[PDB]
DNA sequence: CAGCTAGGATATCACAATCCCGGTGCCGAGGCCGCTCAATTGGTCGTAGACAGCTCTAGCACCGCTTAAACGCACGTACGGATTCCGTACGTGCGTTTAAGCGGTGCTAGAGCTGTCTACGACCAATTGAGCGGCCTCGGCACCGGGATTGTGATATCCTAGCTGGCCAA
DNA sequence: TGGCCAGCTAGGATATCACAATCCCGGTGCCGAGGCCGCTCAATTGGTCGTAGACAGCTCTAGCACCGCTTAAACGCACGTACGGAATCCGTACGTGCGTTTAAGCGGTGCTAGAGCTGTCTACGACCAATTGAGCGGCCTCGGCACCGGGATTGTGATATCCTAGCTGG
């Protein structure tokens, strides 16, 4: 699979939703398009509040790796 | 003389439903509708398993309801309305 | 034609002195003497077993008394107490 | 204290006097009364007057009075004793009643013997066999003793 | 002549048997023998629970524009006070039903 | 002398009879004369041979 | 309501003991009698209500759990205008 | 169309059983298992009508009981469905098992 | 001076039969006894009530055995109408 | 000089008193008269159950290396037998204690 | 004469805390204590009120043990070990 | 170093401990005054037998540990493992004490 | 940087369900009736327990001393609860399928009442040996101090992944 | 200048070691289980005597069986929403440990209330024979209430009007 990073911004794309897409759409759009290991739930995790802290992602909804992203 | 076990599927899911509703449950989720006649055959077996020996140490045949009524008040469970 | 006892009688006439224009059911009627007796059995089986207690052989008012003080919950009780001790005055009275 | 509550009600007899009855205290005793009443009208006992006797107990009005005749008579429900068989004295006592009120019933048992619950059962026997006797026979005496 | 016959409730001023009482007792082996103010005391309790059971019952029926008492009107006297339904917790009332109560949690908000 | 009823204490001397008695006991407290009985009417108190400070005891009503 | 807002004496004194109504007690009956007299004719004859025989007996224990008895508003009225 | 959304036709159920004491079980099917389950104890058994009432009568209240305090288990774990963890949550405190 | 009287003796004889060489605290004796005189009034009570009701004036051991079937559960019943039921036999027997 | 004398408890073979059973039975005011098998049947059954409660408390005491039955030993023995704790559930045993159980979520893990 | 209160505070917390460690539980709120010191307050109210009746129906000053055992009897919670 | 153990873990080993001992958990001198204080308000200046009290006591503490069993329970089925005085109530209402 | 579009709440409108009201017949509440059995009255006999007097158990009070337990405070882990969020297990509302309910006649097990009589249990005195308290003593176990096994927690090491930098190729 | 590969650093997980708690061990000393004794009271023995109940014989009540229409209740299914549960995140409440403070327990003493047991004597209740009306079933009839059809009120669900923040295009 491709790094966690550009997973994340290809589900985000996917799913054109209104207000982003959630961690949990993230993790279920990931898990069904890409061979991941069991450990893709905390690698998404950490992904998320790296790529927010980047600035690559804008928070939409919730508080650090809790709610819905879309790409800056 | 040919009393199969069927009965117990007598207390149907609506029956069930609507005593819970009598009850005060708002919903219910599938499983409880065997749970339930598996807790009412429970109940049944405790008190008719007293009746009936009631009616044994009498003597007689039937089952009157003062055999009952008795074996409900052995366990607590006094009932008025039947003598 | 074995003759059966029971307390309808008085109950339709507490039922006459408290609400004196109210019908009971027959099947209510019943429920009241299943009561009564109920009542009956609960007070004289505590009597006798103060009587018991105490190496007593006679029920008196005073075991019936403390019968009714355990069985009967606070004021229904006290009211109950009331009421036989009053009784029992006017009944030794005459 | 039942003194008040005697005490108010003679001053309202003595306000209201009654028409064939009286009574009052006899004494400074306001528990021991007298009362007098005449025979009531269409009865085997009028022309006759009855002296009777009261006997406060402490708790009036929420007691009856020991209220008994001192003046023999013949009633079914009325001892040799001159006691009285009344509700109102046994059961119907209520302290929301006047002691008028408990002259005019006498009056009425007076005129109207209850022989379901008499206290002579001869007297009651005759009550219910023969009305002509027992109106002959309370006149008689009414005329030798009440009168 | 002997006496007119008095019944003992009469004496007490009761309307439950007083002589029904007595004998039952004296029946029901629960001594070897039977005090005289036993039965009294026992008619008048028993009197006055019935009468107290029935005034919140005949208030209920009227209060349902009935004006005959019907063992609904019964659970419903009994379940509402909360004497009577502590000294009547572990009985079941033929054709009674139950006290109607919803949990506010159920309730549409 | 004393006479004692089982309560008024005391009452006449050994010279009235029953009736007399009763009849001071319902003066003297409103207990009706008859009612009930006297436990120990014409009888007198020396027809009894009643001394002083004795216990009576005092139905139809 | 008693009545009233200013009860003279005669409405101001007991129905039974004719004293000045002390801790009057409001009947289910309306019926307005003193904390002595009360408290006595309650247990003293009947249980019953003297006026119109009412039964208080449901309503006496109702309101003796909670102290609600004491008719608190006719009572304080009776102390502004009355000893 | 119309619909009422789910909920609304449980409340008014509730207000309408609650207010009615007629018996929920079909009389012939109760019966039956009745004289199912007595006919192990003792075969060709008789029973009177009153005491098939009162056995129904009994275990209606029995059951509405149950379902009483297991509504307010599953409430005081933060649902509004009842589910068999309930029951058996009020089985056991009850002291049934 | 009262003489009272306790199932110790008889406790301790049974527990000699199953267990020759095990003691019993004070206490568990209290027990032991407290558990037995329960038990005891439980069949008594249960015994009496059966003839009540079957308009009886004698208990006989045919009321015990239904006695006993109403208040032991299962498998415990079921030995102890056994077990009754044999000492009656060799007790009528001689 | 009739004959020796033979306790009705050796008559059935058993060990509770079958004369001292009798006797609290008529003196219990159970019934008017008492049969003559319901002492020996209800020794019976005494005996019957406190041997199994004494062999149970005995096995309790034995695997706690004692020789002495405490009462801690009793609730053991009552805790673990389904049958006698269904028969004893509503009795507090004095220095009883409570059979060790921990819910197993409470475990570490 | 010697009239004592606040006597309810001698079921310290570190003993509702051993009570409740024989209960089985791992973790407990504040808020318990003083609930636990109700519900004890209430259960105990329920068995002296029944104890010091049994005493005073046989007429003598002293609390026996046979009262509280059949206080506690009468109540569905028979006690063994004290006769 | 401080050797601390972690939160709940002496918290398991005094349940088994106190899980084992049939000792009384309640001090005897304030449970006493307590069960004095109460009687105070039915008859006074009564008298106990030091066995009434033990009695008491032993039939209390029985009656909270019975308790705690099944607000222990409750808490659980509620996913959590604090008890909490819900709890409580839950439980003496479902056991019908209330 | 602004207007337009999407997401929200409040007020008003429509439909359905629980309601209620005056008429109608139908059966059980409730009343009288007369017989009978259980309550009452009047009388004898013996014994339960109310009471008074005496004993000595054990409940109470009180004090000083030892020390273990209770208290309260410091501190931080892991628990409870607040928030989002996703899937399906629920309720709702159709129509089709079924056996509960009723009124029907017919058939009799067995419930239930009487009247005979004898085997069984109450009641008793006189006979006596099991069970009791009193007394005594030593072996079981509570209590303590020394040495051991298991479980939990913390720390260190190793492995894997991620990110950055450098080099090569286009 | 961009992409790919390699190396280094950081984080997480797993394994091992250490520390503490419960545990397992004989030693040791206090005292209650348990046995011996001998006196006593409750159980046994044998005889009368009365009635409970078993056993039989008859009466008819209620339990029960198959039957065939007329619904209303059960059932199975379509559809979609709100509820349950899984997943994460933050703050603080509740556990642990420590030092200080408090009073329980111990055991030893001194005091009397009142528990509990004896004896005397009588008021009270059991019991029987006679008597009488309260309470019973049988009969009857009629008004309270179940059932129903035809309008009314309230609640729930849905739509339209007014309100804010965000994005794309100008
Ligand atoms: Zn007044
Ligand atoms: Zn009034």
């Amino acid at each position: 699979h491709p790094k966690y990073s550009d997973m994340i911004v290809a589900a985000i794309q996917a799913e054109k939703n209104r207000a982003g897409s959630s961690r949990q759409s993230i993790q279920k759009y990931i898990k069904s398009h890409y061979k991941v290991g069991e450990n893709a739930d905390s690698q998404i995790k950490l992904s998320i509040k790296r790529l927010v802290t980047t600035g690559v992602l804008c928070q939409t909804k919730g508080v650090g790796a809790s709610g819905s992203f879309r790409l800056a | 003389r040919k009393v199969l076990r069927d009965n117990i599927q007598g207390i149907t899911k609506p029956a069930i439903r609507r005593l819970a509703r009598r009850g005060g449950v708002k919903r219910i989720s599938g499983l409880i509708y065997e749970e339930t006649r598996g807790v009412l055959k429970v109940f049944l077996e405790n008190v008719i398993r007293d009746a009936v020996t009631y009616t044994e140490h009498a003597k007689r045949k039937t089952v009157t309801a003062m055999d009952v009524v008795y074996a409900l008040k052995r366990q607590g469970r006094t009932l008025y309305g039947f003598g | 034609r074995s003759r059966k006892e029971s307390y309808s009688v008085y109950v339709y006439k507490v039922l006459k002195q408290v609400h004196p224009d109210t019908g009971i059911s027959s099947k209510a009627m019943g429920i009241m003497n299943s009561f009564v007796n109920d009542i009956f059995e609960r007070i004289a089986g505590e009597a006798s077993r103060l009587a018991h207690y105490n190496k007593r052989s006679t029920i008196t008012s005073r075991e019936i008394q403390t019968a009714v003080r355990l069985l009967l919950p606070g004021e229904l009780a006290k009211h109950a107490v009331s009421e036989g001790t009053k009784a029992v005055t006017k009944y030794t009275s005459a | 204290m039942a003194l008040k509550r005697i005490n108010k009600e003679l001053s309202d007899l003595a306000r209201d006097p009654p028409a064939q009855s009286s009574a009052g205290p006899v004494g400074d005793d306001m528990f021991h009364w007298q009362a007098t009443i005449m025979g009531p009208n269409d009865s085997p006992y009028q022309g006759g007057v009855f002296f009777l006797t009261i006997h406060f107990p402490t708790d009036y009005p929420f007691k009856p009075p020991k209220v008994a005749f001192t003046t023999r008579i013949y009633h079914p429900n009325i001892n040799s004793n001159g006691s009285i068989c009344l509700d109102i004295l046994r059961s119907q006592w209520s302290p929301a009643l006047t002691i008028s009120k408990v002259l005019l019933s006498i009056s009425s048992l007076l005129s109207d013997p209850n022989p379901d619950d008499p206290l002579v059962p001869e007297i009651a026997r005759i009550y219910k066999t023969d009305r002509d006797k027992y109106n002959r026979i309370s006149r008689e005496w009414t005329q030798k003793y009440a009168m | 002549a002997r006496a007119k016959a008095c019944t003992r409730s009469s004496r007490a001023g009761l309307q439950f048997p007083v002589g029904r009482v007595h004998r039952l007792l004296r029946k029901g082996n629960y001594s070897e023998r039977v005090g005289a103010g036993a039965p009294v005391y026992l008619a008048a309790v028993l009197e006055y629970l019935t009468a107290e059971i029935l005034e919140l019952a005949g208030n209920a029926a009227r209060d349902n524009k009935k004006t005959r008492i019907i063992p609904r009107h019964l659970q419903l006297a009994i379940r509402n006070d909360e004497e009577l339904n502590k000294l009547l917790g572990r009985v079941t009332i033929a054709q009674g039903g139950v006290l109607p109560n919803i949990q506010a949690v159920l309730l549409p908000k | 002398m004393q006479i004692f009823v089982k309560t008024i204490t005391l009452e006449v001397e050994p010279s009235d009879t029953i009736e007399n008695v009763k009849a001071k006991i319902q003066d003297k407290e409103g207990i009706p004369p008859d009612q009930q009985r006297l436990i120990f009417d014409g009888r007198t108190l020396s027809d009894y041979n009643i001394q002083k400070e004795s216990t009576l005891h005092l139905l139809r009503g | 309501l008693p009545k009233d807002a200013i009860p003279s004496l005669s409405e101001c004194q007991c129905g039974i003991c004719m004293e000045i109504l002390v801790e009057p007690v409001t009947l289910p009956c309306n019926h307005t009698l003193c904390k002595p007299c009360f408290q006595s004719t309650v247990e003293k004859a009947s249980l019953c209500c003297p006026f119109c025989r009412r039964r208080v007996s449901s309503w006496t224990r109702y309101h003796t759990r909670r102290n609600s008895l004491v008719n608190v508003e006719l009572w304080t009225i009776i102390q502004k205008h009355y000893p | 169309p119309h619909r009422y959304r789910p909920g609304t036709v449980a409340l008014r159920e509730i207000r309408r059983y609650q207010k009615s004491t007629e018996l929920l079980i079909r009389k012939l099917p109760f019966q039956r298992l009745v004289r199912e389950i007595a006919q192990d104890f003792k075969t060709d058994l008789r029973f009177q009508s009153s005491a098939v009432m009162a056995l129904q009568e009994a275990s209606e209240a029995y059951l509405v009981g149950l379902f009483e305090d297991t509504n307010l288990s599953a409430i005081h774990a933060k649902r509004v469905t009842i589910m068999p963890k309930d029951i058996q949550l009020a089985r056991r405190i009850r002291g049934e098992r």
